[PDB]
């Protein structure tokens, strides 16, 4: 089944954003109840759609400077990888790595 | 057959692929036997919001009362925006009910919000079909279209025989409702979705009508109560806006319509004491004097003929002097004023040691000039005033003949307008006492004050002597998900309103039922007197005032619980500044507070805490931490909802047993219905409302349709169900029926008569009517009808209900004879057994589901795999119900912005919304109704059981089978996808 | 055959004919209220064209009898829908289909 | 419930002699001051001569030519007579019962919006 592969990539890069942005920000309500439940969805979304190979350059460069600010920049925030996470979200990454 | 188990949805995603290899027939077959039939799996979609406004306008009638019958007013269309946000917007005018229109903000029953039509309280109309009982019929219009900008419809309420009836654009609308319930009031509503603009007229200073009213049809501007003014407000709401937040608001106060009518007593008959010759004249004489100075004061005066422009007085004499009628005329005055003291508790008496010499009868001014003159002032107040109870019986006896006066107006034949018309029968002044303006009421008492300042000091001894229960009060608590069992919390409550407010902390298990504090859920404090409950009541701190800010800090180290009233903390009799100490954990606590009837409040958990007030004067440094302070969203709270519902009887019922028989010799299987109490202390009757879990469903098309017959039995379509009434038991307390899913009362004192009924007729353009459906949620037959053909009789009493869901129709028998008693129905509905009862006996009723010759059981009618068996069984799915009258509901996040500003006197009110508002809406097949997705948040069960349904279609789309991949696109959409990716909650 | 029914009034003049091009947003459901399908959640309107019989024969004959500009309702009895051989996993064997259908932009 | 049945004034020329008979059925109490009304067509309400138990007869302006009411406590008739006519004469007459004697009342509003009306008669003047 066909959907609109452009919008979807705009929100999902969108909601990653967001939500490193909220675990940036400690809060005591994560979105769907912990932090596991938070991330991973949206992790899965993001590889599945990197490797179906929709990310466009830009999209690609938002996602290494989401990942990694400092290591990941072209001539404050913190990265998805400096904070602490469960193992899921590590395998996740893992996968982005690879 | 057996219910919702996810391990068959474990064991069917077994079915589908083992080992990573799919297996495409067993995928198919569970596709093709599953997903089409769209029923014993949860549905999800996404609805819009629905709120309803009305004019605050409430009209009916009764026997005896002083409103008017006829109504019509006018409502016009400026802005109309047709599919905003993938739906078509919803926009219904018509009349709604006081009582039992209660719309709530999402959830509901039918796929979505209900507004205007959606039960059998409410009737509208939106341009194309008539909406009652939640079903939509067309009407024939000489305009057939949706209601569209520029659009105009009149609306006309009759009650001397009830019909509404709609016309659109001047052309008359062809259907009308007939036969609906005249209990309560009635008062225009208008339904609507975000994306609308319209405008109340209902004639007079507020707007102007476009079409001339029906002959006999009185503007709605007319029936506005004299003690209020003009005002749109919405029906219903648990919640406001105001400049500290959201405002938490308790029930409202309502009035009915037999509070209209007026009730005084009687006096006529009362004797009297010898005290009329002795005292009544003095009590006469005492008024003439105080009417002629009245009279003297202002231009008026004495002269020998009676004249009104010459100022002449009649009798024109000192001493009043009159004949017979004239002098009688105030005679009776007395005697009726005596009468009335004496049929209250007043005891009337001259017991004044002769205080009538005493009295001065001398503030004479000379301001006199002519012959009715000289009439002495007793100074009766300067030697003694009014005690206020002694007020307070002047106001009794003012509101007694207001009251007596209003019946004879209303005997005549007289009516209540707001403006005053002598030809029209018409009076702005005759509504009861209570109801009057101040100024009237002022009006109506000064010359009962001087009588009563007469009587004293002449020496007068007369001295002055369940279901409701849920809708007077409304619990507000956190969600179980926030639920603290360590650190120190606080949180702040500000009583705008002063009186029947409780707040505090409960327990995840906190009933909705119970008050707080009653049971040992919850410690909680009261304000209006000033106590604190935790299981029972005692005196606690002082009561608050308005605008009071009390905080409730919680600390698990010490288990204590501490209330501060603005910045002091309260003490008990003996000093103790903790409320309560020595508090066990175990669960946790929430914040919780409860309102009364008009009550107002604000809920401040402390979200921010620069807004929490008197936070650093006691909290701050003492170490105790706001309640929800580092979340980024705002707590999500539940609140009781006052809304009856049928839910199944729990094991451990202390008053009530279940019993499941079956198998027996000659008996067919059986649920028994036992009081565990009965005949012993610490037990409660009352009326009990039960269903059987499982609804039977008729056709689409009605076309006609010793050992059983073999042929007829696999031809036949009827279906038999009976209930015994065991002896003891009385037959005249019990109604066996069936019931539509939309049954939603729960009265203490049911009747046969008190059921819901309304009949929809469709007519022609000359008034020929062709079709009339009724509707109705209740179709049941009384046992007092079977008893009465004939103490407590051994023989039990048998009641067979045959419905047949080919023809449509149901019958009713008792001991084996047919009743004139019969029911008719639509196609497509399903009804649920059910049976209404008073238990008077150990033993009360047993629901029999078993078969008669050449008729089907139940059961094939349930269950669709056992369509053909005629042996009939009792699956564990099949369980019996019992009516609720509270539950618990979740508040949204957000709600609509409908803003209220009358556009001028020609203009009439106007109301607009265009902010848009979507849910997602989880759907149950069986019952036909749906709840919130975020509500699974507490519900443990059906969210398991959805996951587990998500996991199974993943499981049938697994491994490359796009077929049913696009098949399941149908179920779940790409919009619901897309909304759930960003649900935050 | 298929029942149309008006919901909101169209141009009135500019029927369709065979070869053109009609884009349609519509919302279909069961004969019992179960939607399944509807247009405007994927918010991209059906494009079709009349006599290729790419959709089925009750559509066709609802579309080409409406003119431009109106909302109206069909009704499609089972033998001008799937009937027997229905949709595996979304359409019963046998019932009939309501439509919803909005003509606009005609081509 | 007090009704007052007013029968008469039939269509004459000027100056032709007019009955009009009143008559209140209903409780006997409270009954007195069978007072008279007149509402021209679209025009104001005006007091006719006031009769009262008592034989009280007040007067105003619209009792202008031979107006002769008399009133019987016995069975509650009165019997009104305009002898002469006056083109503008024309009206809805009104018998009217109200326990307000002579026009006095000490009591208040209560007794004195204790009114009882009647059916009334159309008296028109060629």
């Amino acid at each position: 089944p066909a959907i609109p592969l452009e919008a979807l990539r705009d929100k999902a890069l969108r909601m990653l954003g967001e939500a490193v942005r909220d675990g940036g920000q400690h809060a005591r309500d994560p979105v769907g109840g912990s932090v596991e439940f938070q991330f991973v969805p949206v992790l899965k979304l993001v590889s599945t759609l990197l490797v179906m190979g929709i990310f466009g350059d830009e999209d690609v460069k938002q996602i290494l400077k989401m990942i990694e600010p400092e290591v990941f920049t072209e001539e404050l925030e913190e990265g998805l990888l400096q904070m602490k996470l469960p193992e899921s979200v590590k395998l996740q990454m893992c996968n982005l790595l690879e | 057959k057996h219910g919702r188990n996810h391990k068959v949805l474990d064991v069917l995603c077994s079915l589908c692929v083992c080992n990573g290899v799919a297996v495409r027939s067993n995928q198919d077959l569970i596709t093709e036997n599953l997903l089409p039939g769209r029923e014993l799996l949860l549905q999800t979609n996404l609805i819009n919001y629905v709120t309803s406004i009305r004019p605050n306008i409430f009209v009916g009638r009764a026997e005896g009362s002083t409103q008017y019958g006829k109504w019509y007013f006018e409502v016009m269309v400026d802005e109309v925006v047709p599919f905003l946000t993938a739906q078509a917007t919803h926009l219904r005018v018509g009349w709604a009910l006081t009582e039992g229109y209660s719309p709530y903000p999402g959830g509901g029953e039918g796929w979505g919000g209900n507004g205007v039509g959606d039960d059998l309280y409410s009737y509208g109309f939106d341009g194309l079909h008539l909406w009652t009982g939640h079903v939509a019929r067309p009407v024939t219009s000489p305009g057939q279209h949706l209601l569209a900008p520029e659009d105009v419809v009149s609306c006309c309420l009759d009650l001397s025989v009830p019909s509404i009836s709609f016309r659109i654009n001047g052309c008359p609308v062809q259907g009308v409702f007939e036969a609906f319930n005249l209990d309560g009031l009635f008062f225009p509503v208008v339904s609507f979705s975000a994306g609308v603009k319209v405008r109340f007229l209902l004639g007079g200073r507020h707007g102007e009508f476009k079409f001339l009213p029906p002959p006999g049809y009185a503007p709605c501007h007319e029936a506005v109560l004299p003690r209020e003014r003009l005002r749109l407000e919405p029906i219903k709401e648990y919640r406001r806006e105001g400049p500290r937040g959201p405002h938490l608001v308790g029930p409202s106060r309502c009035l009915s319509h037999t509070d209209f009518v007026p009730c005084p007593v009687d006096t006529v008959q009362i004797v009297l004491p010898p005290h009329l010759e002795r005292i009544r004249e003095k009590l006469a004489e005492n008024i003439h004097e105080l009417w002629a100075l009245t009279r003297i004061e202002q231009g008026w005066t004495y002269g020998p003929v009676r004249d009104d422009n010459k100022r002449l007085h009649p009798c024109l004499v000192n001493f009043h002097s009159l004949p017979e009628p004239e002098r009688n005329y105030n005679l009776q005055m007395s005697g009726e004023t005596l009468k009335t003291l004496l049929a209250l508790g007043c005891h009337v008496g001259m017991a004044d040691e002769k205080a009538e010499d005493n009295l001065k009868k001398t503030k004479l001014p000379k301001t006199y000039m002519m012959s009715n003159g000289y009439k002495p002032a007793p100074l009766d107040l300067s030697h003694v005033r009014l005690t206020p109870a002694q007020t307070t019986l002047v106001d009794r006896l003012a509101e007694n003949g207001h009251n007596v006066w209003a019946r004879d107006r209303v005997a005549q034949g007289w009516s209540y307008s707001a403006v005053q018309d002598i030809p029209a029968r018409r009076n702005p002044r005759l509504v009861p006492y209570r109801l009057l303006d101040e100024a009237t009421k002022r009006s109506n008492r000064d010359s009962l004050c001087q009588a009563v300042r007469t009587l004293l000091g002449y020496g007068y001894n007369i001295e002055p002597p369940n279901q409701s229960r849920w809708d007077r009060v409304r619990i507000f608590r956190a969600e179980k998900s926030y639920t603290v069992q360590s650190g120190r919390w606080y949180f702040e409550f500000e009583a705008v309103t002063t009186g029947e407010m409780r707040v505090g902390w409960a327990r995840p298990e906190l009933r909705p039922d119970v008050e707080l504090g009653a049971d040992e859920l919850a410690y909680v404090f009261n304000g209006h007197r000033g106590q604190r409950w935790h299981l029972g009541s005692e005196p606690f701190g002082r009561p608050w005032q308005s605008g009071d800010v009390v905080g409730c800090m919680i600390d698990l180290t010490e288990n204590t619980i501490i209330f501060t009233l603005n910045g002091e903390v309260l003490m008990s009799d003996s000093g103790s500044e903790t409320a309560f100490r020595e508090i066990e954990i175990g669960d946790g606590f929430l914040p919780v507070c409860s309102l009364g009837p008009g009550q107002v409040g604000h809920l401040n958990l402390g979200q921010d805490v620069s807004s929490l007030r008197f936070f650093a004067i006691c909290g701050l440094q003492e170490g105790f931490e706001p309640f929800a302070i580092n979340m980024q969203r705002p707590v999500t709270t539940w609140f009781s909802k006052s809304l009856p519902q049928f839910e199944p009887v729990p094991p451990e019922h202390p008053h009530y047993e279940v019993a499941r028989m079956d198998g027996t010799v000659d008996t067919p299987p059986c649920l028994r219905l036992a009081h565990r109490t009965w005949g012993s202390q610490n037990s409660l009757v009352e009326m009990l409302f039960l269903r059987l879990s499982l609804p039977v469903q008729f056709h689409q098309h009605f076309r006609c349709t010793n050992r059983d017959d073999p042929e007829i039995i696999l031809n036949t379509t009827t279906y038999y169900y009976s209930v015994r009434v065991f002896a003891g038991q009385e037959p005249s307390c019990v109604w066996v029926g069936w019931v539509t899913p939309d049954y939603h009362q729960h009265d203490m004192n049911f009747d046969l008569s008190k059921v819901r009924a309304v009949t929809v007729t469709m007519g022609d353009e000359q008034g020929n009517v062709h079709s009339s459906l009724k509707c109705s949620n209740c179709y049941m037959v009384w046992g007092g009808d079977f008893v009465s053909p004939g103490r407590i009789s051994h023989t039990d009493l048998v009641i067979g209900c045959l419905v047949d869901l080919a023809t449509g129709l149901m019958t009713f028998t008792a001991n084996g004879k047919e009743s004139n008693t019969f029911f008719q129905v639509e196609p497509n509905t399903k009804l649920f057994p059910a049976v209404f009862v008073l238990p008077t006996h150990q033993n009360v009723i047993q629901f029999e589901l078993g078969k008669q010759k050449n008729i089907m059981p139940l059961s094939a009618a349930m269950f669709l795999s056992e369509r053909k068996n005629p042996a009939p069984q009792c699956p564990p799915r099949l369980e019996v119900q019992m009516l609720m009258p509270v539950s618990w509901s979740r508040m949204p996040n957000h709600f609509l912005q409908v803003e209220t500003r009358r556009a001028g006197e020609r203009l009439g009110w106007a109301v607009q919304c265009q902010d848009p508002l979507t849910m997602m809406a989880l759907h149950i097949p069986e019952e036909n109704r749906c709840m919130d997705i975020l509500e699974l948040s507490e519900r443990l069960d059906l969210q398991r059981f959805h996951s587990h349904t998500l996991r199974l279609y993943r499981a049938v789309c697994a491994l490359g089978n796009n077929r049913v991949a696009h098949a399941l696109c149908s179920h779940v959409d790409q919009a619901q996808l897309l909304h759930a990716l960003e649900d935050a909650h | 055959g298929v029942e149309i029914e008006t919901i909101s009034p169209g141009d009135g003049r500019t029927f369709p004919k065979k070869g053109q091009t009609c884009v349609v947003h519509y919302t279909g459901m069961l004969q019992n209220g179960k939607k399944f399908d509807s247009s405007r959640d994927r918010n991209k309107p059906f494009k079709f064209r009349i006599g290729k019989q790419e959709v089925i024969k009750g559509f066709e004959e609802g579309a080409a009898q409406m003119s431009l500009g109106q909302r109206a309702k069909l009704t499609c009895t089972p033998d001008v829908a799937y009937g027997a051989t229905g949709h595996p996993g979304v359409i019963p064997p046998n019932a009939t289909l309501i439509f919803d259908v909005e003509l606009l932009n005609l081509e | 419930q007090v009704q007052l049945q007013e029968s008469g004034g039939g269509l004459m020329q000027a100056g032709g002699s007019l009955r009009l008979s009143c008559t209140a059925s209903g409780s006997i109490f409270s009954i007195n001051s069978m007072g008279w009304y007149r509402q021209a067509p679209g025009k104001q309400r005006e007091l006719v001569a006031t009769i009262t138990s008592g034989n009280s007869i007040n007067y105003a302006d619209s009792v202008k030519g031979r107006f002769t009411i008399s009133r019987d406590n016995a069975k509650n008739t009165v019997y009104l007579q305009m002898n002469s006519l006056k083109p503008e004469d024309t009206a809805v007459y009104y018998c009217n019962a109200d326990r307000v004697p002579n026009g006095y009342n000490p009591w208040g509003t209560p007794n004195d919006e204790y009114d009882y009306w009647g059916q009334g008669t159309q008296v028109t003047v060629s």
